[PDB]
């Protein structure tokens, strides 16, 4: 029996404006003998709603405990854990989920690599890259779209983010999305968007295609008439 | 020190400098000089406030629109102050960014199926909110 | 009393160049009294180099058994286990692990990208890519090389596999390194390798320059029409 504890990330505060806590349990064989609550460290008791889920196929249950907290009781750094009591379990499991202190803020960068030009020779697929660099802290939020239109959360993949071993602090993460080799030779535009709390507006964008990013030729054209006009 | 801005122009990255070089010593026979410069850019797309835009490969520069003056200025006429138009010439398509200029758009974001749209930055770092 | 005997993985295999098998046990309240020895199949005794790690602050002590076996018996099929015996426990604990047959095999793709204009205009830094997709089972080992010397690993990441949602039974990995733009823009040369066991010869290459991706065609017009 474990349980995983998930602490609010800035996009849930961002888009919905509610924080919550999460403390998941599985590895469950009697869903009539749980029980999820939340305590805090001066013991006043939190409501706590428990929703039980469908039936594993390795004989297991999971039951998903979704509370209502203020954004400030996080903020705050307030030591919250939750409580998991069983009839299997000699004692309750508990969980110490916190945000730490003593962080910056540091705007982050972002990058986009256009598909490798030996790849598209194969005629096959291509993979965009959204390369987002030197942050603090380790929690972002990058969703892909196309002309306007967001993606399915099935086409693209992201990390988790990881130490940059040149400079401390500082953190990284990039997004791989893959596309059809004739979609992309048409010129179809993609973007990349990123959520962090370090931004001015919180929130940027930025746009690649066929005909920008490492291209073949440049074609200009440049007119310059009326050179004997009036200037005074 | 020797040379006077007429226009500095940003959207279209346009500077003018006119400038006379006292060549031999007839006062008849000095050239005067005309200096123009153009920064063009091969990224930016058609209209700098659409991302979707199609990429621009023409350029224009009509010198006669560049070099005019649009502001009332006052005159004394010893008996009362008036305002007077500078020229009667006076949609123009911003090439180019301009720093003291902040560039906003509208995005779609979903999440747990509710679509929340909000304002983004498409310039680096340009202004903050 | 608990028993780990695990398996070496692939990177060990291509790192250290000799199959270094391990049974170390923890949790020993006397390693005095502690004895690895593995066994082949017909149950020969194993040359082991028995080692004795630090004191645990929880009052326990673990042992480490090292042996050296020729690599050319393991993927045969020949199943290895190591005997320990302790005072403590009546009888000895055995652990038999072998290698996994039947697993599918794929050949890795090495695709390198050279880092963004963007980023170099900023006169900073610059960061490269080596993306190696297409391949099953999850045992990749890729280091980078400079003008044939290999660099310190502190200097480039890694990352573990993750499944691909296009295609079941195929994985992916990165690997990112930092160049300083000076130095990139002087004109060196870096090189990915990727050590995979579907390869043929085990070993693949890919380089990129600073003149990678320079545009071929400039066509450019002008018009001064004094009207
Ligand atoms: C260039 O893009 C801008 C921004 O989309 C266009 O102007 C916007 O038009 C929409 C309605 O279509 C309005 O909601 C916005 O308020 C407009 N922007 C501003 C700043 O007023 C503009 O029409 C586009 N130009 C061309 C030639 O298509
Ligand atoms: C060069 O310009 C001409 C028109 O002046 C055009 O026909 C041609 O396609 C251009 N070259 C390229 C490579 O686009």
């Amino acid at each position: 029996i474990r349980v995983f504890a998930i602490p609010p990330s800035f996009a849930s505060i961002f888009l919905t404006k509610s924080t919550k806590l999460t403390c998941l349990v599985t590895d469950l064989t009697t869903y009539d003998s749980v029980t999820i609550s939340w305590t805090r460290q001066n013991g006043e008791a939190v409501k706590t709603h428990t929703n039980i889920s469908e039936s594993h196929p390795n004989a297991t249950f999971s039951a998903v405990g979704e509370a209502s907290i203020c954004e400030d009781d996080w903020n705050s750094g307030e030591r919250f854990t939750c409580t998991v009591t069983h009839t299997d379990l000699p004692s309750p499991l508990k969980q110490t989920i916190s945000r730490p202190k003593g962080v910056a803020l540091h705007r982050p960068d972002v990058y986009l690599l256009p598909p490798a030009r030996e790849q598209l020779n194969l005629r096959e697929s291509a993979t965009i890259t959204c390369l987002v660099t030197g942050f603090s802290p380790a929690d972002v939020f990058v969703q892909w779209m196309q002309r306007g239109q967001p993606l399915s959360p099935e086409k693209y993949v992201t990390s988790a983010p990881m130490p940059e071993p040149q400079a401390p602090g500082r953190y990284f993460a990039h997004s791989i999305l893959t596309v059809s080799e004739e979609e992309w030779n048409t010129g179809e535009t993609y973007t990349c968007v990123v959520a962090h709390e370090a931004l001015p507006n919180r929130v940027t964008e930025r746009t690649v295609d066929k005909s920008t990013g490492k291209p073949t030729l440049y074609n200009v054209s440049l007119v310059m008439s009326d050179t004997a006009g009036t200037c005074y | 020190d020797e040379r006077i801005v007429l226009v500095d122009n940003k959207c279209k990255c346009a500077r003018i400098t006119s400038r006379i070089i006292r060549s031999s010593e007839d006062p008849n026979e000095d050239i005067v000089e005309r200096n123009i410069r153009i920064i063009v850019p091969l990224n930016n797309r058609e209209n700098i406030s659409d991302p979707t835009s199609p990429l621009r490969t023409r350029f224009v520069y009509h010198l006669s629109d560049l070099c005019k003056k649009c502001d009332p200025t006052e005159v004394e006429l010893d008996n009362q102050i008036v305002t007077a138009t500078q020229s009667n010439i006076c949609t123009e398509t911003c090439y180019t960014y301009d720093r003291n200029k902040c560039y906003t758009a509208v995005v779609p974001l979903v999440y747990g199926g509710e679509t929340k749209m909000v304002e983004t930055a498409l310039t680096p770092d340009a202004c903050y909110p």
